[PDB]
RNA sequence: CUCGAUGUCGGCUCGUCGCAUCCUGGGGCUGAAGAAGGUCCCAAGGGUUGGGCUGUUCGCCCAUUAAAGCGGCACGCGAGCUGGGUUCAGAACGUCGUGAGACAGUUCGGUCUCUAUCCGCCACGGGCGCAGGAGGCUUGAGGGGGGCUCUUCCUAGUACGAGAGGACCGGAAGGGACGCACCUCUGGUUUCCCAGCUGUCCCUCCAGGGGCAUAAGCUGGGUAGCCAUGUGCGGAAGGGAUAACCGCUGAAAGCAUCUAAGCGGGAAGCCCGCCCCAAGAUGAGGCCUCCCACGGCGUCAAGCCGGUAAGGACCCGGGAAGACCACCCGGUGGAUGGGCCGGGGGUGUAAGCGCCGCGAGGCGUUGAGCCGACCGGUCCCAAUCGUCCGAGGUCUUGACC
RNA sequence: GCGAAUGCCGGCAUGAGUAACGAUAAAGAGGGUGAGAAUCCCUCUCGCCGUAAGCCCAAGGGUUCCUACGCAAUGGUCGUC
RNA sequence: ACCGUGAGGGAAAGGUGAAAAGAACCCCGGGAGGGGAGUGAAAUAGAGCCUGAAACCGUGGGCUUACAAGCAGUCACGGCC
């Protein structure tokens, strides 16, 4: 059916892909253990908030 | 001619001789948060506000956009021109004679994304005779050499209803002044339990 | 608040009890006098007994289709507050199971088979 | 509630009590004939004898099943679909007609003589 | 025609309600379990209500999660065991917590959700 | 230009400009008395129905109408349907051909593909900017949308008149179709809300249930949301300049003329008024409140770093906003979700036991029981703890204190 | 001794991280194993077949079948299966 | 090899070094494979490992850019380096 007619070079095939790109994944400490919590979560240790239930054998 | 509202829903009501129905609105009262003067603002005219969210909760410069002429604790605040301010306070218990007319407005209920089907009118192609883009459709949009190309602004796809709007005139039927609320029986010109505000305009001679 | 309140306000106002009325019955047939009238105030009690077809419910409510044959089939919708309304009394007796919408009735009917119901 | 190409039921003179009607005959864009319109159509059906016949008049819609909503909030549907046939003017054709009363009919009004006409239980 | 919406859920409905039984069984069971956010957020209001009525205690209770759950072991273990120490409360006697990882290849943010203790 | 391809009819969906304007208003002219007509001129505003027979566009007819316009864009539209059409093998007739096969003569059938790169269009965002760095409030050049029309009634059956008829003028009402919103009323949906039900396998025999009979087995109903067939509403006034057409005040034509002088009269049209966008109108921003000049280094140090929650982020919880996303309200100093709870609306008297009937069941306890969004409580549960980013404030001139 | 012959051979970009992941017979939970398992092993909920997604003869195919280890290639990613 | 029923068709693939001296052993990993020590004249001669250049894809640096219309460019001038 339709197809292009080039690729407006490496020029717009980043230009798109440009504006795509990456980000980060957003962190701070465990309000027990140290470490990357992210929000609400636990992790294998402090796992908690308060009661952990979660982390070890 | 003015007045701000946190309008509730449309409910039927009797009139006279026959029932008929109208829409329930509630306004605490504004109170000329801020005037525009014409030294200030030539667009001249009142700004104000009809309610109130959690003290803590207001930004500092806004506790003083307050300091000013000072008021209270809310954010349901807005403006318009031309509309005077005789006060320091405004809540309709009179504000609007009911059986008066008024002309009114706000959020058009957020709709969604609908093809020619919905946005515009003359919806779809048919069904049956040839069904593969079946029932509903999409118009044409335009043509070869004649302008080259497709039309500018004609109605089109998607999103159509994070919109808001008026409606013209209708009846101010009835006015509770304790309950700052105003029966009138109209469009409710988008959602209900949210925002919209009154006005008067009709130099109107039938 | 909001809209329960309010609203429910307004309406306690033009309605009050839609006249205290409060015998309803589903099945039951009845009938009634409304100031229904036109030409020269010709509010007539004017009164249709009727088989109770159903029944619309919060403020404004309807005293539905109460369905009657006069020697064609006419049904009767009516709302309940409705100042129109003046006389209510009810003849036949509230019966039958699977509620409003009742519809059998001038659904296929025929007088003895209603009289089986 | 209405109709464009209808088996409009009758009664009174009609030689049959049902005509299909053309066209809603109010403003030049029609689309809908309900209780008071007055439509232009012709007979579907036959007419014992009869006066009638098998050509076409223009009348006036009595009854129509889907909402006798009225100025009053009071309402009606008749599980039915009706009209008197109109001697030009309106002014009915026949003697008697077999039906009932119903404001809206008397509201329209031009045609007071059906109205008394036709009173009882059927 | 839509945006407003009241509960909401994926699958398929037949689908859905057998999930939502089979898990609201193996939670019965361990008092806390793991499974994606979602099928924690719902699986939450309804264990919810069906221990609610685990409380509500006899005949008719019994006779209504059991509807569901079918089973005398969990059924009756549920309504007894535990249904007690939750007499008392005003609900959400489940709790949703959101935990560490995603699941394998689909990376699917997971939750362990238990009855509250 | 086209044959290394520009898919040719009709229809459909979507239209968009033209006037030589059908209907509309504004008009002089009449062989105009009224009414109504015929005749040119002015002007696109909107408006410009349904059926029948035909693959027809066209046309003739049925019923309408205020009107039922003509025509441009490859006789607009196959990368948007349709494919009846003409323009593939069949077969058919009739017609030619000595037959082969044919006929711009007909007849029955007959594989129209489709992930858009671009520019274009419809919408939603990320930028970076409109030299302090901040949260909200507005004015709009300019751009978009709407602009229609019929019937009745008083004015008056007066002006016209023989009579039958029947006005300007101006003022009510009520529809049609159309456009924007919106559920209350009416009405459709309501995929689990309730209810009756049949076959079957399972629970534990009974009853009392369970899945499966679609992805609801079946049926009768059914909030909320959304939605019309239902509800409000508008197309205005009104102001300014004009169109043909009409004059006034006036010479050059020492008598005449609206017409170079100068003034006015005049259409649903133009400009504004009505509504909706809107300074990313690199020409804004305009006002409102508000945070203050941190530190080490080659200098017009307009560079690197903590900065003020000044504010705002991110994450959580949610939302008739919503593809993502931005929009928006909360973030336990909470009511934000779910739970419960009360209550509206639903289904339609529960499961058990009780009473009459050999039985089928009935009646009772029972308007009972189960309940999703709907109005509003209550920290029962989950909105913990934190992370980050974000002003110091160019030069020139002039004006003041 | 060649851009250039819808040329030949080979690489190599391109929509483009979009289209799809081959049947609407459904999954969900709990322990076990691993270096890591939505995706392997047991267990418990549920669904789809059954007159077939039955079991058997033959045909053709021919390694595989089992048992132990094992995955980097191969299963349309997964994988320790 | 592989397409085809068969008759038939009919690929690709050459090179480390002077000789194996081609990788003990220490280090992350499940592994590969990556960093060390020894090879050595070299290992940007390391195992399809000589010479290994074009397309194309990457990390870093200088200049350049958000009122911009131009396949191209390239004549002038100026800021930058």
């Amino acid at each position: 059916h339709p197809v292009p007619k080039k690729k407006t070079s490496k020029a717009r095939r980043d230009a798109r892909r440009s504006h795509h790109a990456l980000t980060p994944p957003t962190l701070v400490p465990c309000p027990e253990c140290k470490a990357m919590k992210p929000p609400h979560t636990v992790c294998p240790e402090c796992g908690y908030y308060a009661g952990r239930k979660v982390l070890e054998v | 001619m003015k007045g701000i509202l946190g309008v509730k829903v449309g409910m039927t009501r009797i009139f006279r001789d026959d029932r008929a129905v109208p829409v329930t609105v509630i306004l605490a009262g504004p109170c000329p948060v801020v005037q525009r003067r014409t030294p200030e603002k030539d667009g001249y005219t009142a700004v104000q506000l009809g309610f109130l969210p959690q003290n803590p909760k207001r930004v500092n410069r806004p506790l003083k956009g307050h300091f000013a002429k000072a008021g209270v604790e809310p954010v349901r605040i807005l403006r318009e021109i031309r509309d005077f301010n005789p006060e320091g306070d405004t809540v309709t218990v009179e504000i609007f004679k009911p059986g008066e007319r008024v002309d009114v407005t706000g959020t058009s209920k957020g709709r969604g994304f609908a093809g020619v089907m919905k946005r515009w009118n003359f919806a779809g192609g048919p069904d049956s005779h040839g069904a593969h883009k079946i029932h509903r459709h999409p118009g044409s949009i335009g043509n070869r050499k004649t302008p080259g190309r497709v039309y500018k602004g004609k109605k089109m796809a998607g999103h159509y209803g994070a919109e808001r709007v008026t409606v013209m005139n209708l009846e101010v039927v009835d006015v509770i002044p304790e309950e700052n609320l105003l029966l009138v029986k109209g469009a409710v010109p988008g959602p209900n339990g949210g925002l919209v505000i009154v006005r008067e305009t009709k130099k109107a001679a039938k | 608040m909001n809209r329960g309140a309010l609203i429910k306000l307004v309406e306690s106002r033009y309605v009050r009890t839609d006249l205290p009325e409060f015998r309803p019955g589903d099945t039951v047939r009845v009938s009634y006098k409304v100031k229904e009238g036109n030409r020269t105030r010709i509010q007539d009690f004017e009164g249709i007994v009727i088989r109770i077809r159903r029944n619309g419910f919060n403020t404004t409510f309807t005293v539905r289709k109460v369905s009657y044959g006069v020697g064609v089939e006419r049904i009767f919708p009516l709302h309940s507050p409705l100042i129109q309304k003046i006389d209510i009394v009810q003849r036949g007796r509230a019966r039958r199971a699977k509620l409003y919408f009742i519809r059998n009735l001038s659904d296929r009917e025929i007088r003895r088979k209603l009289r089986a119901d | 509630m209405i109709q464009p190409q209808t088996y409009l039921e009758v009664a009174d003179n009609t030689g049959a009590r049902k005509i299909m009607c053309i066209r809603v005959l109010k403003g030049s864009n029609a689309k809908y004939a309900t209780v008071g319109d007055v439509i232009v159509a012709s007979v579907k059906e036959a007419i014992p004898r009869g006066a009638v016949k098998e050509g076409d008049v223009v009348k006036a819609v009595v009854v129509r099943t889907k909402k006798e909503v009225k100025r009053p909030d009071g309402s009606a549907i008749r599980f039915d679909d009706n009209a008197a046939v109109i001697i030009n003017n309106q002014l009915e054709p026949r003697g008697t007609r077999v039906f009932g009363p119903v404001a809206r009919e008397l509201r329209e009004k031009g045609f007071m003589k059906i109205v008394s006409l036709a009173p009882e239980v059927l | 025609r839509h945006l407003k919406s009241g509960r909401k859920l994926n699958r398929h409905s037949s689908h859905r309600l057998a999930l939502y039984r089979n898990q609201a069984k193996s939670l019965l069971t361990h008092g806390r379990i793991t499974t994606t956010v979602p099928k924690a957020k719902e699986l939450r209001g309804f264990v919810d209500h069906l221990i609610h009525l685990a409380k509500r205690g006899d005949l008719h209770a019994r006779r209504l999660v059991l509807r569901d759950l079918q089973d005398v072991k969990l059924v009756r273990k549920l309504f007894d065991e535990i249904a007690p120490r939750y007499r008392d409360r005003q609900g959400g006697y489940t709790r949703v917590l959101k935990l560490a990882e995603r699941r394998r290849g689909d990376g699917a943010p997971l939750a362990l959700v238990e009855l509250v203790e």
